[PDB]
Order: structure tokens, then C-alpha cells, then sequence
């Protein structure tokens, strides 16, 4: 049992559910409900109704309090009004202590809740889509939400499935459906349902619809998507039910005009919503430095009102109590007194981390997340979407970005085939004209106007491929093309003459469309012929075999007879087995080839045609072995292949094909600059293993001179590492060093393409059977003796080392491309990822297998424009293209990173010289704990006189123009190595602000103990000393919100130079008489140069010894060139010919051979 | 899906504005045009503030070879001790005369607050009720007391007198000016005299005295003007100082029209009635005699620090441009 590689495995990850048809009132029966502890009790079957908000009608007060309180401030405030409540040492009047606390609590609670109402708005946007519901008689609409277990529901064609429902009729003959899974698992294929055979032949129509006495017993809610074991109780020897016969929710019904179903599961109890789950609180990464720094003023502020507590102590027994002038009536000893004055130095010093910390970082949060979706220059014109921004809280932890995960069908993609150039005998057609007449002239478009059914659809520039086909100079052509018409398995839909082509495969209609607009029209096939009007002559051979497409044949085939009475096969396939199938006289067996090559070169996706003359006896020897093996028992599916190939010999080529999968307006050149930022990127898909290898071609993930290593080759170098050098294999060293030097020889660029399967066997996650284990865990089955066995079980020596392996193997694999994942597979790997080297990740990504990953991802986008917008609900951000992603990351990104980190500098440095100017005051008034400042400024300080400036730059500033911000990615270095504000730059502006309340009190100090005036009018109060250090103040704190700010708005100078007019305009007792002097007015001069001289000449100093690479950009910004590079590459050939690599890719499926059959056409 | 947003320059992130670059020559010639205006202040004040004449006495008598040593503990009636100082220098101009104090917490917490506000403001209703502020001394026999507080309480009284020994047998009284030495929104704004008629025996009827006092606030200054919560000795005292050592203002010493050295060269005598006991926690007291001057006072402090500031700040734009020319156009 070795890993499939082709299963998607949704392993590894009978009970009486009882639908019951209608009877709408059998499931509210108390022997099905869960009673609860109120008065309110739910029951077992759920409705059908979606949940995406936090917060419904009354769990918003407690729940938002919880994580209000999850930030080490909040405790911090509210710590200290218990502690100004105590009337023994309150300092203050009635409470004007907790107005301000509520107010801040009720800004948070308020910008929480108008994000939480257009996510509860979004919700209402799925659970209005009307889909038919049968009330008691006849068919009348109903929404989503209001579907429950046992109803039977009608669906148009393009219309979504709303709950897993058993398909039981529909309009199609024998009442088969076709669905596609694009947001199930990634899929673009076609897969038909086939109703049950008793369903199909007695219901069939509504009026007997509305009478049906069903019961099922299937399973119970298990997020497996292809098993659904389970029994239909109709009556009278039941019938039983599999997965051929359930339609899933994320599905699109198509092809079909109308079908009819049961409900089996709703709403969360369906198999898709099973498989997104676990949904968390998030939290970015500034967030928890935020606490650290709490944490550290919290210890701090404890140790000076301890120290301070000491001196007030040792003073009041050694000066206090002989000083008859303080007099108090109390008799409190000196022990006490230093007790009950350590208490009020923490509401002195408490204005270091003051309140407007979480007011004035949810504004600038909130005004940054509005910069995001006002973006004219990330909206998509054409589908008219705005690029909203989700969840306004995570805008720093878009400049951290480490890890991309994205997901490749429909966000890399956009599901479009193209054909694009063929290869017939030897020679290319198709390169811009190719030709003799209009070569030189213009490339324009060559026109069909010649085919009746042309309808102007394929792109084509090639005169002489078009010119040769009308001439029949060239037998080998039109055989060609001829043979694009017959070998397929597409549908004929007509409805007044008009053809189109109902195929059940995206690479197939590309060549039979192809096909028809060079004449060779395909019409129609009844069960046994075709019907093919090529060059206007129509022409009906007949089809006596079809050797259908399989996973494992990579080739379909077919057998006809012409009208004159001769039989051949026709063949395609894939290149690597055609080659060992052909015969050995073909002179065109390496020029074709070459092509391949050329094909391949470039990123297409290609096929090899050929066919074979059948002779006139060998066929009927083999149409008897055919019938014989046709019908059997179980060596029908096995046994039929030996028949399949009995007639493959001899085969003489045509050519090759080769159809394109378009990307997406600037995905390649996307991907560029993100890995030029320094950001890995990891393709996970649930689609085959051959496409995920095309895309990572197509998108220059992984280009030539790239090692492929895919994944059977990694579970061997992986032996190889733990299987041997820990401590045995063969010659011990004694040392066993798994550091040796990379797992690789240097050389780089070495892709990693690992399947599903193998991605289970190489993280050593799978699940064992049954026959593994005795019993249960019990003191009989295992001995007392420690349980030796069932509880020491050691699989988490391995399987941890295992893991951690794994993800160190691929940090430098240069590109990752995972395939046939399983929904929650994906979240997995996004989660060893930031478990082992810790690194902030981001997961982009549409449909319903996504929403698990964009969950458990630091940060998750989702692409919206869409159909399907099951996974924008569940995401951060929701842009709508993936080109998108320059500017979310590379300017919204690394700015906003820029803007907090300022932010956060000055918001320390101007409260710490603030709040320690009262400590060095102390040693002046026997410790005493008075304030050196006045109290109408201890209350307006931070509110008033230096709010604004920090906010408009937090808001405003911005390092270099968003135009060459692009152009240089490596800035986005900066904020991704946590260089510009980290635990040690914290200590800094600490250090920068005990130095500066230092020279604001030594100065005024210094000039007070000496006289500053004579008159009488002289001021040397204690009024006029703290007018003299205030003043000195708020000129200083905003003069260095001036040094910091590197772009000045005009609105951002309006706001420097309004808040110190405002403090000096409101002041003006002692604000007219000591502010009238010329000594105290150099006392400020003097401050404010002292303490603002020295921090111009280290940002001079350190600007040209280490210039940061954001400064040698701005110095050459008037002398650079421009550029337009990323053209494609252009790598025509190589001297080295190693890669020979298959191009080829087929998204089929098997067992479309319901043709032959019963010829499912009428 | 929400039509475009609006192209406003504000909303894009493209609103004008001025980009600043720290470059050579914009911080370079900062540190010298400082270095340039620093200096020649820093001397204007120490040249000016070294002409202003200042003489200190200090008779606090705690050393025994004082004469104002025998009225540390007194037990009689009130000391007048006397001490002779000399200017050896004339004084010119007009005279201020301060009274110094150290080791006096004016700044202390429990100190400062101890004041009725509304008292002092001329408040008709809140007299007879003083705040709770100022509990040690809000209340007294059933009667509350008028300058209510611990500021008010130990107000300084001592007297100091000049005299003039130009020759003997008659030492002359030296005129001293006692009006005008309080802020003039202290004496018209902030102290006010209660609403009542013209005699203030009346306007503080019922209201008792400070207890450390020993006369009642109502005959503090023989002037009807100054007198009461209006008196100017005790508004400079309720005006709290910054620092544990500070000077107030006592009195004023008058010129005459007549060029003369208002207190002319020769020997004189302090003639003081010692009450302040300050040698209790080392407390310590001093007369003043200082001149005036267009600048200030002798502040010499900011005269050397502006020459300190102002040349290292020039021995800054030096270093920085002996390194900028070698770091720049290179590593
Ligand atoms: C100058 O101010 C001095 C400020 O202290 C003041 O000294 C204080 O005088 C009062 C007299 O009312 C004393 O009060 C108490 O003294 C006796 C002890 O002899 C007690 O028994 C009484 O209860 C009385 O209330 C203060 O003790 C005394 N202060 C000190 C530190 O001893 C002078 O009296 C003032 N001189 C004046 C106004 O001329
Ligand atoms: C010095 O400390 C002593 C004792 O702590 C204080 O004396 C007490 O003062 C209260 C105030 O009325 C009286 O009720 C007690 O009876 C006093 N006890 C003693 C033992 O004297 C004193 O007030 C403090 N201050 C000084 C002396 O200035
Ligand atoms: C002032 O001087 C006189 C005589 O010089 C002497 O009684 C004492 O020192 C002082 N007397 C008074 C009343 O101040
Ligand atoms: C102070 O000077 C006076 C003259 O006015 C003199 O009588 C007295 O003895 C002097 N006392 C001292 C201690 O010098
Ligand atoms: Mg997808």
C-alpha cells in the first residue's frame, strides 16, 4: 500500500441520522433534542443559517471585556482606581478617576462593533438566495436559511447547492447531474451524478414529488467528502446509498436544466463546513512587545515609590518631627509614615503609561485600515470591487511578512485554456505569421470567414497554417485536425442551429473548439456514430470501441469506420507513452520532439497525437476479446486494460498540441518582487500533480536549471538523516552532527513538488487499523509496573524530530508546491511553519477548502470578485486580484510598520520626561511626593497640549513615495528582522527621557537657587518654578516630534505650531508676572537647547557613518533612471540539454463512457 | 460591490508636502551660529551680574563668638541683639533688603496645601467656616481663626533695624520703606479685606487669632490701607517658596534727588529683635543688602553655562565637520 499520489487522501484526518422525507415535525420530538441549563434548549439537527460574527445580542458586553482586558494596560488603570478609592491616601475629590477609564473602554467596545456589523451584514448576503422549496404542495420559493433537514428542493442550471442533498431526479436522460467542485478541492472538471435507479423511474415529477414516505440512516457529520455510507428506506427490501449520489453545498450545478433532491445535512452539519473550523482571537505581533514594555514600567514604578518611601522615612525622623512649622495632629510614627507615602507615589508617578494609550492607538489603526480600501489603485474596474480592509486591528503585522501560502486554482489561475499552437509534421505553426503572403505586413488576427460555425471565438495569427488547409496540397494536415474533432467525449447541445459543446473537461473543449473554427465541425453522435462536417461536407462514420481516458493510461482512443468501409484508431495522449507505443518507421519521430522541447520551453501544456491503420482480421479476433471482457464481474475495470493495449503497437505520429492556461493580469511579475523582498512562497493546491507543476513553470516559481526533487525522492534523504548518523548505522562516529551542512551540496534553487499522500508519509501522520492493539487501557491488558506500553508510547520522539526535519529541509528549497492536499492538510502545514522557526505567515486564497488555512495564518486574505465567496467571510483583508499583493505588503505594509514604531518611540520618551520630573523633585522637599508642575497642566498635558502631532504623523509620514517603494523591495527588509523597534531600541527612549526630565529640573534648578529678579515683583514662588519647567516642556517634546517627522503636510505643522500657541495662549496671576522676565526666558532657552542640541548630532552622526538603505534613496531621488523590465525571460535555448522534461497535462477524469452505453443524448 | 472611491489627495496618501533631509550644510552651520550667540550672552550676564553689590550677615547665633548667641533659648523679655557689618564698597542706585532662610521646607506636601483660599479672598460666608484643609489649625475655643492654616501660622516676625554709625552719639535711623513688596495682583486680586463698613474690628467679629501669633490679624499695620488680609508683610510670606533655601523682601531703602550713595560707605549696626527660633532643625537666618541692575539680579549661574553650552556646542560643529568630510563620498 504505497502512496497513491492521485487520491487526495481525506482518510486519516451507520448512525441513525434518520431524515425521514418530509415530516416536518418528526425531528422536533424531545427524544432528538439536547436540553441546556435555561430555559432555551437546541436540538440535534441544525438549521441551515451561517455564523461568521462574534458578537449575537448579549454575549458583546462580557465576551469584548475579555479581550479589552487581554492587554497588560487595562489591568494596569484599573489597578490604580482601587488603589484612589482607599480614602486613607486618595489625593483626590469625588470620582473623576473612572469617567476616563469608561470612556477609553468605550472606544475600543465602539471601533469592535462597527467592524463586527458589516461582518454581520455579509452573512446576510448568502442566506437570501431563494432556491425553490416544496411547502405542502406545489414548488414555491424560500431562502437559505429557512431549510430543514427532509425537505425536497429544486435547482436550476449555474445555480449553488444550498445543503448536501441525495439527487433523486432531474431532466436529464436516466436523471444523471453534472456539478463541478472549483471551491471544493480545487478541481476544474466536470464530475456526474447518478441518481438512484428506483428515484429516477417513479418520482420525476412535482405533483408526485410532494408525496414521498422516505427514511434514510446514514452516517453522522464527518468532514470526509467521499465516503457517505448509508441506506434509503423507501419500503419493501430497501435500497442503499455512496457518494456517486450526493451533492455537496460549494458545488455549481452545470450542464443540466433542472434537478431534484432530499436534504440530508444543513447548514454546520455539512461536509464542507465540517472541514473550516476553530476560529481565534488575533492578535499582532507589536502586541505582545506592548505588554513586555508594561510589564517593565510596572516593575520600575515599584521600585522608585519603594525608594522614595525609604528617604521619606529615614527624613521624617531625622528632620521631619523637629521641624515645629509641620505640625499635623496625627501621631503617626516615621515606620508608618514611609508605609503610607509609598502609595502615593504610585498616583503621582502613575502618569508614565498614561490612559490616552489605547485611544490614540485605535485611531491610528483605524485610519490606516481606511487608507486601504479608499485605494483607487487597488480596485478592479472590471467586476467593480473595492478592496475592503476586514478587520482593522492586524494593520502592523502586514510589514512582518515571512511565509506566503497561496492556493492555485482561481486565485493564480482564472480558469481559461486557449489553444495556442500545434505541431504538425515536424514544422510549428503559429508564431506570428509563419507565412509567405502576409509576413511582412501586419500580425493582425487572421479571419475566419470562411466557416459557417466560425463564431469568431479563438485568437489565431498564423496565415500559412490557415491558407494550407484550404489548398489540400498537404495530406498530413487535415488528418490532423480531423482527428481534434473525433477523439473526445463532448456533448452537442442544440437549441435552434446555433452548436455549442457541452464537454465535461476544460482541456477538451479548448482543441474541440479549436478544431471547428478550421472547418471540421463535430455535429452530433446518436449511441454508435459521429457525425462531422468537415470543409462543408458532412460526412457520419461510426464508432465501434472508445478505450477511455484513465489516470494511470494518459491516453483515450477510438476505433471508427469510415463511410467507405475502412476501419482505424485513433489516438492521443501523453508524450512519454505514445513513445513506447509507436512504430518503429516514423521519420518525424525526433522532429515532433523537438517541438516538445520548444513546447515545453515555454510554459504549455501538451499532447502527442497519432493513429494506426486496424488492418481487417486482427480487429475481429480483438472485437471478440473486447465483447468478451467487456461484461465481468471484477476483472472489468483491470482485465479490460489488457484488452485496451492488445491493439497499441504500430502507431505512426501527426504531431503535438499544446494549449496555455492563462494566469492572471501580472502574477509573474508579481512573484518577483515579493521574493526579492526576502518572502518565501509555497504553492499549496488540491489540483493533480502534472498542473501544479505547470503553474509553478508558468509563474516562474520554479524556472530551468531547478532541481524538481519530488516527493518520493525527499522520505530517502530523510532515512538517510535519522535512520543512520544519530547513534547506529553501521560504523559509529561519536559525534552524529545534524548540522553537517544543509541537507544539500550549495548549488540553490532546488524546487520541492510533494504530493498529498507523501506529504502524510514524510510527517509520519497517517492512521493504523484496528489490528494493531490487544484492548483498551486497564491494568490487565498492561501490568502495573508503570504502564510500559500503552501510555510510553515514543511516537513523540519521532514524529516531533520528524517535523521539525521536514521544515528545515524546505527553508531552502527556493520553492514549494504541495498537491492533492486535503482541506485541513493545508492548515497543518501553516502550522509547523510558525511552530518551528517562529515567522509570521499569510495565507491568500478563494473557495471553501481555503477558509481552514486563512484561520490558522498570522494574517488571511481572500480573493473576492467572484461567484463563490465562502472564503472572503472568514478572511482579514479581501482584495480581488493577486497582483494586488505589491501594495498591501510593500506600501500599506511596510509604512504602517514605519508609522507604529514612531509612534511608540515618542510615546515613551514624552511621558517619561513628563512623570520623572516629580522624582527628582523629591530630594527637594524631603521626599514628600508634591508635584513639580501645577494641576490644571497635570490633566491637560496629555490631552491637549500633546495629543495631536503624534497623532496627524501616525496617520501621515511616510518614508519614501509610494511610486519607488515599489521599485526598491528591499526596503521591506526593515521591518521584517525587527530593526526599527524592538526590546532594545525601548530602552533607548527610556534612557532618552530620564536624561531629558534631568536637564528640564537641573537647569531651573541651577537658576533658582540664585535670585532671577529684584523688583518685588520677582518671581522665585513655587508657582513661577513650575510655570518655568511646564513651559520648558511642552516646547521641548514638540520640538522632537519635529526632528522625527519626515514628511510635513501642512496640517502637520499646523498642529506643531498650535500646540505650543495653545498652551501659551489659554495660561495667559503667576502666568503674567513670571513669564515678563528676561532671566526666565533664558532659563528656557537654555533648556531646551542643552536637551535638544545633542540628539541633532547623533542623528547627524549616525546618518553618515551607517547609513540605513532608506537614506541612500532619498539622497539619489532627483538622480536615478527609470525602468520597465519583466519582460518573460527569454531563455531560447541551452548549450547543457539535460531536462527533457514532459510538458504534459490532462484534466480528465474516467468512466466518462456513458456513451456507449445507452447513448445518453435523448 | 461600493463604486470607486474618491481621488481627493488626502484619501490616496498623496497630500503635499515637504520633504527635509539632514544634509551638511543645515546641521553643520546650526552648531556654530549657537556657538556665536551663546557665548557673547553667556558674558553680558556674568560682566553685568558681577557689578551688582551683595553683603550677607547670617546672625543666626549658633557659634558662641556671635553676640547674638544668648537668645537661643531664651527666658526674658525680647532679645535685641546687634551685630556691625561694613561696606567697604558704596552702594548707589536703589536698595532692595531680603531676609533669607535655610533648611525651611515651604515645599513640603502637608505644608503647602494648609491655606483657605476662599478665606483670604474677602469671602463673607466661608470666614466663620474655615475648609478642613487646614485641620490643625481650622478651629479653637468654639471660635475659628481668621488666617487659617499652618502657612499663616508661623509667619516670620522677627525685626531688623538700620543704623548709620557715621559718628558717635547719634546713630542714624536709616529710612525703610514697608509698602510696596508684593506682586500687584496679590494686593488688588487675589487678598481681599471682607465686605464689610470701615472699622475691621467689626468685619472679623467672632473670629479668633492665630495661635503662634500675638496680635490679631485686624492690627497687624497701623496704615488703615494696610492692614489686615491686605497687609503686605504677610502676603510675601503666603507667596510659598520653590526651594528649602530662599530670600523674601522686607523692605525698600529709598534715593534722594540729590546724587548720593543712598547707603553710603562706612560702618553700620543691625539692631534685631530676635522671635524666629530656626536653630531648632538647623535652620539658619541672614540679612540682605543687594542693588539693582537693567539685567537682573547676581545670578552668575547662567553667566558660565552659556559659556560652557556655547563652546561645546562649537566644539561640536567642529568634530562634525572633520568627520562628515572624511565619510562623505566613501564608506
Ligand atoms: C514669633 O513667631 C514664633 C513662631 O514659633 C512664636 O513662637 C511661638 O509663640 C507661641 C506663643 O503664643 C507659643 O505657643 C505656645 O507656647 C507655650 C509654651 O511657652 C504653650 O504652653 C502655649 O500653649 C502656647 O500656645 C509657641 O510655642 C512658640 N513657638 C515655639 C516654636 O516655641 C513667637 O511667639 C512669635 N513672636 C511674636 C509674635 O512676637
Ligand atoms: C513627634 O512625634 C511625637 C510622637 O510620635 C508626637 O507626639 C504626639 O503628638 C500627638 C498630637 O496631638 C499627641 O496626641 C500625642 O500625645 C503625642 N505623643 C507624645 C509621646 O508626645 C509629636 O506631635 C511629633 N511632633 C513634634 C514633637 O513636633
Ligand atoms: C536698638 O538699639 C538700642 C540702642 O542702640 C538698644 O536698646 C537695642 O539694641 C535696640 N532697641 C530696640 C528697642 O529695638
Ligand atoms: C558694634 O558697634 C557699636 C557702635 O555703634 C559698638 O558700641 C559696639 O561695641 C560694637 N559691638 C561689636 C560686637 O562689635
Ligand atoms: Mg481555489
Amino acid at each position: 500500500s504505497q502512496p497513491n499520489d492521485e487520491v487526495v487522501p481525506y482518510s486519516d484526518d451507520e448512525c441513525t441520522w434518520q431524515v425521514k422525507a418530509n415530516d416536518r415535525k418528526y425531528h422536533e420530538q424531545p427524544h432528538f433534542m439536547n436540553t441546556k441549563f435555561l430555559c432555551i434548549k437546541e436540538s440535534k439537527y441544525a438549521n441551515n443559517a451561517i455564523k461568521t460574527y462574534k458578537y449575537n445580542a448579549f454575549t458583546f458586553i462580557p465576551m469584548n471585556l475579555f479581550e479589552q482586558f487581554k492587554r497588560a494596560a487595562n489591568l494596569y488603570f484599573l489597578a490604580l482606581l482601587i488603589l484612589q478609592a482607599v480614602p486613607q491616601i486618595s489625593t483626590l475629590a469625588w470620582y473623576t478617576t473612572l469617567v476616563p477609564l469608561l470612556v477609553v473602554l468605550g472606544v475600543t467596545a465602539i471601533k469592535d462593533l462597527v467592524d463586527d456589523v458589516a461582518r454581520h451584514k455579509m452573512d446576510k448576503e448568502i442566506n437570501n438566495r431563494t432556491c425553490e422549496v416544496i411547502k405542502d404542495g406545489r414548488f414555491k420559493v424560500a431562502k437559505w436559511k429557512e431549510i430543514q433537514v427532509g425537505d425536497v428542493i429544486r435547482l436550476k442550471k449555474n445555480d449553488f447547492v444550498p445543503a448536501d442533498i441525495l439527487l433523486l431526479s432531474s431532466s436529464e436522460p436516466n436523471s444523471l447531474c453534472y456539478v463541478e467542485t472549483a471551491e471544493l478541492d480545487g478541481e476544474t472538471n466536470l464530475k456526474f451524478k447518478m441518481s438512484l435507479e428506483i428515484t429516477d423511474q417513479y418520482l420525476q415529477r412535482e405533483d408526485t414529488l410532494a408525496t414521498f414516505d422516505g427514511f434514510i440512516e446514514c452516517e453522522e457529520p464527518n468532514n470526509r467528502l467521499d465516503k457517505f455510507t448509508g441506506t434509503l428506506f423507501w419500503r419493501n427490501t430497501s435500497f442503499p446509498l455512496d457518494a456517486d449520489k450526493i451533492l455537496l453545498r460549494g458545488c455549481v450545478i452545470r450542464n443540466t436544466d433542472f434537478c431534484h433532491g432530499l436534504v440530508i445535512f444543513a447548514g454546520a452539519d455539512t461536509k464542507i463546513m465540517k472541514n473550516s473550523g476553530k476560529t481565534r482571537f488575533k492578535r499582532t505581533k507589536i502586541d505582545y512587545l506592548m505588554n513586555y514594555m508594561v510589564y517593565t514600567i510596572f516593575v520600575v514604578l515599584i521600585l522608585l515609590s519603594a525608594g522614595l518611601a525609604i528617604g521619606h522615612a529615614y527624613w521624617e525622623a531625622q528632620v521631619g518631627n523637629s521641624s515645629w512649622y509641620l505640625y499635623d495632629g496625627e501621631d503617626d510614627t516615621p515606620s508608618y509614615r514611609g508605609f503610607l507615602i509609598f502609595w502615593g507615589y504610585i498616583i503621582v508617578l502613575n502618569t508614565m503609561v498614561p490612559i490616552s494609550l489605547y485611544v490614540s492607538v485605535e485611531v491610528i489603526r483605524l485610519g490606516q485600515s481606511h487608507f486601504i480600501n479608499w485605494d483607487l489603485q487597488m480596485y478592479y474596474a472590471e467586476k467593480d470591487t473595492p478592496a475592503k480592509a476586514r478587520t482593522t486591528t492586524l494593520n502592523e503585522q502586514l510589514g512582518q511578512i515571512h511565509y506566503i501560502f497561496s492556493d492555485k486554482t482561481g486565485t493564480l489561475t482564472q480558469n481559461i485554456m486557449t489553444f495556442k499552437k500545434c505541431c504538425i509534421n515536424g514544422q510549428i505553426y503559429g508564431d506570428h505569421r509563419d507565412a509567405s503572403q502576409h509576413n511582412h505586413n501586419k500580425i493582425e488576427q487572421v479571419d475566419f470567414s470562411w466557416n459557417t460555425y466560425a463564431d469568431g471565438k479563438l485568437a489565431f495569427y498564423d496565415h500559412y497554417l490557415i491558407e494550407q488547409i484550404q489548398s489540400g496540397k498537404e495530406p498530413e494536415v487535415r488528418q490532423f485536425f480531423f482527428l481534434l474533432a473525433v477523439c473526445h467525449t463532448v456533448m452537442v447541445d442544440r437549441t435552434d442551429g446555433q452548436l455549442n459543446y457541452q464537454a465535461a473537461s476544460p482541456d477538451e473543449g479548448a482543441l474541440v473548439n479549436a478544431a471547428r473554427n478550421f472547418g471540421f465541425a463535430f455535429l452530433a453522435r446518436t449511441q454508435n456514430t459521429i457525425t462531422i462536417s468537415e470543409l462543408g461536407t458532412e460526412r457520419t462514420y461510426n464508432v465501434l470501441a472508445i478505450l477511455d481516458f484513465n489516470s494511470d493510461r494518459k491516453r483515450m482512443s477510438i476505433i471508427v469506420r469510415t463511410p467507405e468501409g475502412n476501419i482505424k484508431l485513433y489516438c492521443k495522449g501523453a508524450d512519454t507513452v505514445i513513445y513506447e507505443r509507436l512504430h518503429r518507421m516514423n521519420p518525424t519521430k525526433q522532429e515532433t520532439q523537438d517541438a516538445l522541447d520548444i513546447f515545453a520551453n515555454e510554459t504549455l501544456r501538451t499532447l502527442c497525437l497519432c493513429y494506426k491503420e486496424i488492418e481487417e482480421k486482427e480487429f475481429t479476433e480483438w472485437n471478440k476479446k473486447f465483447m468478451a471482457a467487456s461484461v465481468a464481474s471484477t476483472n472489468r475495470d483491470e482485465a479490460l486494460d489488457k484488452v485496451y493495449e492488445e491493439i497499441e503497437k504500430d502507431l505512426i505520429l501527426l504531431g503535438a498540441t499544446a494549449i496555455e492556461d492563462k494566469l492572471q493580469d501580472g502574477v509573474p511579475e508579481t512573484i518577483s518582487k515579493l521574493a526579492k523582498a526576502d518572502i518565501k512562497i509555497w504553492v499549496l493546491t488540491g489540483d493533480k500533480k502534472e498542473t501544479a507543476e505547470n503553474i509553478g513553470f508558468a509563474c516562474e516559481l520554479l524556472t530551468e536549471d531547478t532541481t524538481i526533487c519530488y516527493g518520493e525522492d525527499i522520505n530517502s534523504l530523510l532515512h538517510a538523516r535519522m535512520e543512520n548518523q544519530r547513534n547506529r548505522g553501521g560504523v559509529y562516529a561519536k559525534f552524529a552532527p545534524p548540522v553537517q551542512e544543509s541537507f544539500f551540496p550549495p548549488g540553490g534553487n532546488r524546487a520541492l513538488i510533494i504530493t498529498g499522500s507523501w506529504l502524510n508519509e514524510i510527517l509520519l501522520e497517517k492512521k493504523t487499523k484496528r489490528n494493531k492493539i490487544l484492548k483498551l487501557k486497564f491494568p490487565r491488558t498492561e501490568e502495573e509496573r508503570r504502564m510500559r506500553t500503552q501510555s510510553k508510547r515514543r511516537l513523540e520522539a519521532k514524529k516531533e524530530q520528524r517535523q521539525k526535519n521536514f521544515v528545515d529541509l524546505a527553508c531552502e528549497c527556493s520553492a514549494v508546491i504541495c498537491c492533492r492536499v486535503t482541506p485541513k492538510q493545508k492548515a497543518m502545514v501553516v502550522d509547523l511553519v510558525k511552530r518551528y522557526k517562529k515567522a509570521i505567515t499569510l495565507a491568500i486564497g478563494d473557495g471553501a477548502n481555503d477558509v481552514n488555512m486563512i484561520k490558522t495564518a498570522h494574517i488571511g486574505v481572500g480573493i473576492s470578485g467572484q461567484e463563490g465567496m465562502q472564503a472572503v467571510m472568514s478572511s482579514d483583508y479581501s482584495f480581488a486580484q493577486f497582483r494586488y499583493l505589491q501594495r498591501l505588503l510593500l506600501v500599506h505594509g511596510r509604512w504602517s510598520y514605519i508609522r507604529m514604531c514612531k509612534f511608540l518611540r515618542y510615546f515613551f520618551y514624552k511621558n517619561f520626561a513628563f512623570t520623572l520630573v516629580h522624582f527628582w523633585y523629591s530630594f527637594f522637599n524631603g521626599y514628600s511626593a508634591q508635584t513639580a508642575y501645577e494641576d490644571w497642566f497635570i490633566t491637560l498635558y496629555n490631552v491637549l497640549y500633546t495629543s495631536l502631532p503624534v497623532l496627524l504623523m501616525g496617520l501621515l509620514d511616510q518614508d519614501v513615495s509610494d511610486k519607488l517603494s515599489l521599485r526598491f523591495p528591499g526596503l521591506y527588509i526593515v521591518g521584517q528582522r525587527d530593526l526599527l523597534f524592538n526590546y532594545k531600541r525601548f530602552f533607548v527612549s527610556l534612557l532618552h527621557g530620564v536624561l531629558t526630565s534631568m536637564i528640564l529640573f537641573f537647569i531651573p534648578l541651577g537658576a533658582y537657587l540664585q535670585t532671577v529678579g529684584q523688583d518685588g515683583e520677582a518671581p522665585s514662588d513655587y508657582q513661577s518654578f513650575a510655570v518655568t519647567i511646564a513651559s520648558a516642556l511642552v516646547i521641548t517634546v514638540n520640538f522632537q516630534i519635529g526632528l522625527d517627522t519626515s514628511y510635513w503636510t501642512f496640517v502637520n505643522a499646523f498642529s506643531i505650531f498650535g500646540s505650543i500657541a495653545l498652551y501659551f495662549g489659554i495660561m495667559f496671576g503667576t502666568a503674567s508676572n513670571a513669564l515678563r522676565q528676561p532671566y526666565i526666558w533664558l532659563t528656557i532657552i537654555l533648556a531646551v537647547a542643552v536637551c535638544l542640541l545633542p540628539v541633532v548630532a547623533i542623528r547627524f552622526l549616525s546618518m553618515t557613518i551607517w547609513p540605513s538603505e532608506s537614506d541612500k534613496i532619498q539622497k539619489h531621488r532627483k538622480r536615478l533612471k527609470a525602468e520597465e523590465q519583466w519582460q518573460r525571460r527569454q531563455q531560447v535555448f541551452r548549450r547543457g540539454v539535460s531536462t527533457r522534461r514532459s510538458a504534459y497535462a490532462f484534466s480528465h477524469q474516467r468512466g466518462y463512457a456513458d456513451l456507449i452505453s445507452s447513448g445518453r443524448s435523448i | 460591490k461600493t463604486r470607486r472611491p474618491d481621488n481627493t489627495a488626502f484619501k490616496q496618501q498623496r497630500l503635499p508636502a515637504w520633504q527635509p533631509i539632514l544634509t551638511a550644510g543645515t546641521v553643520l552651520p546650526i552648531f556654530f551660529i549657537i556657538g556665536l550667540i551663546f557665548i557673547p550672552i553667556g558674558i553680558g550676564i556674568f560682566v553685568t551680574s558681577n557689578n551688582i553689590r551683595e553683603i550677607e550677615i547670617d546672625y543666626t547665633g549658633t557659634e558662641p563668638s556671635s553676640p547674638c548667641n544668648k537668645c537661643l533659648s531664651p527666658d526674658v523679655t525680647p532679645c535685641f541683639c546687634t551685630i556691625n557689618f561694613t561696606l567697604e564698597k558704596s552702594f548707589e542706585g536703589n536698595v532692595f533688603m531680603y531676609y533669607g532662610l535655610s533648611n525651611f521646607y515651604q515645599n513640603h506636601r502637608r505644608y503647602v496645601k494648609s491655606r483657605d483660599d476662599s478665606q483670604l479672598n474677602g469671602d463673607s460666608s466661608a470666614l466663620l467656616n474655615p475648609s478642613k484643609e487646614c485641620e490643625p489649625y481650622r478651629r479653637n475655643e468654639d471660635k475659628p481663626i481668621a488666617p487659617c492654616g499652618a502657612i499663616a501660622n508661623s509667619m516670620f516676625n522677627d525685626t531688623l533695624e538700620l543704623f548709620l554709625i557715621g559718628n558717635d552719639s547719634y546713630p542714624i535711623p536709616i529710612a525703610l520703606k514697608k509698602k510696596g513688596i508684593a506682586w500687584w495682583t496679590d494686593k488688588n486680586v487675589k487678598f481681599r479685606n471682607p465686605p464689610g463698613g470701615d472699622n475691621l474690628e467689626e468685619r472679623f467679629k467672632g473670629t479668633t487669632k492665630p495661635v503662634n501669633w500675638l496680635k490679631p490679624v485686624y492690627m497687624l499695620d497701623s496704615d488703615p490701607d494696610n492692614n489686615g488680609f491686605i497687609n503686605e508683610d504677610f502676603i510675601v510670606w503666603m507667596r510659598t517658596a520653590a526651594l528649602p533655601t530662599f530670600r523674601k523682601l522686607y523692605r525698600l531703602i529709598e534715593r534722594k534727588s540729590d546724587l548720593h550713595p543712598t547707603l553710603p560707605a562706612g560702618r553700620y549696626s543691625l539692631n534685631v529683635t530676635y522671635n524666629y527660633p530656626v536653630h531648632y532643625f538647623d535652620g539658619r537666618k541672614r540679612m540682605i543688602l543687594s542693588t539693582i541692575s537693567w539685567m537682573g539680579g547676581k545670578n552668575p549661574f547662567l553667566g558660565i553655562a552659556y559659556i560652557a553650552v556655547g563652546s561645546i556646542s562649537f566644539l561640536l560643529g567642529v568634530v562634525l565637520l572633520v568627520i562628515n568630510h572624511k565619510y562623505r563620498n566613501s564608506s
